[PDB]
RNA sequence: CGCCGGAAGACCAAGGGUUCCUGUCCAACGUUAAUCGGGGCAGGGUGAGUCGACCCCUAAGGCGAGGCCGAAAGGCGUAGUCGAUGGGAAACAGGUUAAUAUUCCUGUACUUGGUGUUACUGCGAAGGGGGGACGGAGAAGGCUAUGUUGGCCGGGCGACGGUUGUCCCGGUUUAAGCGUGUAGGCUGGUUUUCCAGGCAAAUCCGGAAAAUCAAGGCUGAGGCGUGAUGACGAGGCACUACGGUGCUGAAGCAACAAAUGCCCUGCUUCCAGGAAAAGCCUCUAAGCAUCAGGUAACAUCAAAUCGUACCCCAAACCGACACAGGUGGUCAGGUAGAGAAUACCAAGGCGCUUGAGAGAACUCGGGUGAAGGAACUAGGCAAAAUGGUGCCGUAACUUCGGGAGAAGGCACGCUGAUAUGUAGGUGAGGUCCCUCGCGGAUGGAGCUGAAAUCAGUCGAAGAUACCAGCUGGCUGCAACUGUUUAUUAAAAACACAGCACUGUGCAAACACGAAAGUGGACGUAUACGGUGUGACGCCUGCCCGGUGCCGGAAGGUUAAUUG
RNA sequence: GAGGACCGAACCGACUAAUGUUGAAAAAUUAGCGGAUGACUUGUGGCUGGGGGUGAAAGGCCAAUCAAACCGGGAGAUAG
């Protein structure tokens, strides 16, 4: 339930906060917390391998149970909690043995829900069961790319992946990008979709809003110099040159992809 | 500990001064130079036998040698360790 | 105006101390030249 | 101080 | 006499390295003379179980057994190790020196270990859990540092009209520790049984069933006692190298105000969701199991090594100088005031290492000026002016927050009365209730104290000093807050949220690196990179010939290769 | 009690003008100014090393020097 900010002073007028009242305010479940120091975008060489990354508020990473290895055991939600690292909300479910692990939150999730991973598990949202048991066309997220590896697919908020086919050991998936890709049926996946569909609505609303996100200001290359960027000079803005990356790779209209090994999995290019 | 021979070199020379004389007539703490190393305990044992008097408490400090110079050439002196051996009611010489 | 020289003994020994010369093969060669040249101070410290 | 500038006549 | 007094006072770290103290000296050092000095020479000075370092632990990182990789040098990195700007046990008052004091002395203490005696008893990791362990902003409340007034004690009857009184001056200071556990804050406690969890196990944590009871516990300033029969103490008695040393030494209370300090690592609230490990509290395992060990009372021993002087916004550090520059943290008095602004003062430190004159131009820093009031000038440049609080009132326009303190005015001192000090705030005695405490109600003295009305009064001027917005209109540009050529350009330039295009399915694209390995990211197309444009509103037309690129695979053309 | 909110010290920044120009100072002082709860400032300690680094982009900055730092070497380079 987004609420547009009132125009009290500049840098506040355009802001649109995305409040989430059902979230449980308070200190995070401490033992699973661990350090996540900012890299600054630099590597071991100390070179800036990736620009426009630095600064921002400190963040603490939290482990999440992608594998859902505890099959059979019933689980119950305790409370939703904010995750700085990801657009998707995370929830601290309570296993019957008393063990606790974070999990991505399905749109149908509420406090006290009886979600349960397992091969024999009933088909309700929030469950994580292998796709071989999954009916065609159901909304699916957190799909493993490899058997038991975790679930790299559809981790982002509002994402969902339909399963349009099941022929062979593989099961075809419909990615949010619209790109088609085969995946083995043995891989685990979560039913339904993550509920943070309101995430796109945020618009920051000020120049300093990106500063805590670790984002750094972008300098266009036409404003630069020929020695620093291929674009530049010309005395008074200008342009002329065909657009390019600073390292000279052609921007706009050049597929940089070159994997070959994974082309077998690519049923179709994204549209 | 003793090892009598190590103890003997600790008491290389007494260090008389106008301030030290006041320490003996009032605080009853004899003042003398000691070895560059050693410890509070070894200095105490040196007084227990050779000075044949009981020690109350030992205190130590290190005065840095003042730099000297003559022309472009310079000549730093040498460091030495002062010590404060407080004496009990049994003090003599 | 602030001077370029802003002394700190802790930074000095870490950057220009005898230990830094031994940190790499290139640094050990630096000491070798000072010795053949003859010097009162192979490095600097206290 | 020496300065710089240019003598463009 | 004059200056600072949120410092030009005081302290620590950084850094400097005897500049500290004393005697003596004046060649050179000091922008002058110099008996003086941060100068020459010599002597003296730095006292630690509990201040800090060392030590234990860890961040960003560095190094790195093997290993991976690279012509060689070398690069990366595991287990490890190092790394404070962090965390981790414990000393406070008085006195003394020419210079050092939480170090020595005096008084009262405290922590962690070794050993011994006695009592009780399941003790034991590199492991599990708990704890340590943390954000921004805001709101007050309860207190202390500290201040004012009164009381008390000691001293003073005034160089000139008054001053034995409602007068003047000074003091009224006391810590750690220990006992007490309040103002508050947090949480329902105890017991029994069971478990797919916490790599092994578990009495601990967690989960599940019951029973019982309602206050069980933790945290916590400060106050009150003790510490304190003292110590300090204005001022005297006494010797006196006139630089001081011994002895004695009165009162040592109350009320109010009160913080930026404390309770507070709290509470409330908001996204931007807020280090790491050890010490510490517990749990067992491999084990010992009458032991060793564990806990408690007493006694004893040990707490080493190193720093400790001086300078600390400067004459000593950094600036070639005894240089109008630069340098982090801590201590925060009186009056006025919103205030750490500013003026005058306390404590305290200084009059800044050339002076004495003369009173020309001209120059620099200021004051005032009759008449005019931008006529000056590239240009209202510079000066001048506006300036506070309370109240009245305030247009076009707008994204309905603005514009706006728009503009434009009134009131402002002192004294009396309302009320010999009011509204309020603080709060004693008396009275009563108490599972009886640092209680509550009742009660209202005393103290403190604005703001207002009326009347009177003085000056040319009462926000009188310092302090302290000039305002309005049209328009260009950029949305705005910011950032930018350190050392001639602060802008229309850059950034900007937003919009769009394009690349990317994860061992991603991209980037560093001959590689290995990292970053992206411990992210997953609502994500990330690149490019363009630059809030918002109205929108964003046409052209693919040329150039670039995508898509397409027959044909034309064509390399190494085959010969 | 919200704000890259308002006035305004510390703090940070350096728009105007005078003085200074072998200055007290190889960029300061004086009288005004901007920001001052944040895209803030700063202490301490690390990281990126020369055709490279870093840059809210001035080709600025990298020890008073930067359209390619400094040191040593080739080197007594070449110079019609």
């Amino acid at each position: 339930a987004v609420v547009k900010c009132k125009p009290t002073s500049p840098g506040r007028r355009h802001v649109v906060k995305v409040v989430n009242p059902e979230l449980h305010k308070g200190k995070p479940f401490a033992p699973l917390l661990e350090k996540n120091s900012k890299s600054g975008g630099r590597n071991n060489n100390g070179r800036i391998t990736t620009r426009h990354i630095g600064g921002g508020h400190k963040q603490a990473y939290r482990i999440v149970d992608f594998k859902r290895n505890k099959d059979g055991i019933p689980a119950v939600v305790e409370r939703l909690e904010y995750d700085p690292n990801r657009s998707a909300n995370i929830a601290l479910v309570l296993y019957k043995d008393g063990e606790r692990r974070y999990i991505l939150a399905p749109k149908g999730l509420k406090a006290g829900d009886q979600i349960q991973s397992g091969v024999d598990a009933a088909i309700k949202p929030g469950n994580t069961l292998p796709m071989r048991n999954i009916p065609v066309g159901s909304t699916v997220h957190n799909v493993e790319m490899k058997p038991g590896k975790g679930g790299q697919l559809a981790r982002s908020a509002g994402t969902y992946v339909q399963i349009v086919a099941r022929d062979g050991a593989y099961v075809t998936l419909r990615l949010r990008s619209g790109e088609m890709r085969k995946v083995e049926a043995d891989c685990r996946a979560t039913l339904g979709e993550v509920g943070n569909a309101e995430h796109m609505l945020r618009v920051l609303g000020k120049a300093g809003a990106a500063r805590w996100r670790g984002v750094r200001p972008t300098v266009r290359g036409t404003a630069m110099n020929p020695v620093d960027h291929p674009h530049g000079g010309g005395e008074g803005r200008n342009f002329g040159k065909h657009p390019v990356t600073p390292w000279g790779v052609q921007t706009k209209g050049k597929k940089t992809r070159s994997n070959k090994r994974t082309d077998k999995f690519i049923v179709r290019r994204r549209s | 500990m003793i090892r009598e021979e190590r103890l003997l070199k600790v008491l290389r020379a007494p260090h008389v001064s106008e301030k030290a004389s006041t320490a003996m007539e009032k605080s009853n703490t004899i003042v003398l130079k000691v070895a560059k190393d050693a410890t509070k305990a070894e200095i105490k044992a040196a007084v227990q036998k050779l000075f044949e008097v009981e020690v109350e408490v030992v205190n130590t400090l290190v005065v840095k040698g003042k730099v000297k110079r003559h022309g472009q050439r310079i000549g730093r002196r040498s460091d030495w360790k002062k010590a404060y051996v407080t004496l009990k009611e049994g003090q003599n010489l | 105006m602030k001077r370029t020289f802003q002394p700190s003994v802790l930074k000095r020994n870490r950057s220009h101390g005898f230990r830094a010369r031994m940190a790499t093969k290139n640094g050990r060669q630096v000491l070798a030249r000072r010795r053949a040249k003859g010097r009162a101070r192979l490095t600097v410290s206290k | 101080a020496v300065f710089q500038m240019r003598n463009v006549d």
